[PDB]
């Protein structure tokens, strides 16, 4: 649970940066 | 989309309140005497 949770938050900031750069 | 995404902003001015106040002056008083003339 903790593993895929931290994976998920990493994925979240990934999506943040990707949507920042369009 | 092509121009990168815009950024929201906010600004508001200072709005004083409207009050209704009414005051009064008065007609100043006066005196009315009567006197006689002495010797």
């Amino acid at each position: 649970e903790d593993e895929y949770d931290v994976k998920y938050q990493m994925y979240k900031i990934n999506a943040r940066g990707e949507n920042l750069f369009g | 989309r092509n121009k990168f995404n815009y950024n929201t902003r906010e600004c508001q001015t200072i709005n004083p309140s409207i009050r209704e106040r009414g005051v009064s002056t008065e007609p100043p008083p006066s005196d009315t005497i009567c006197g006689n003339i002495t010797q």
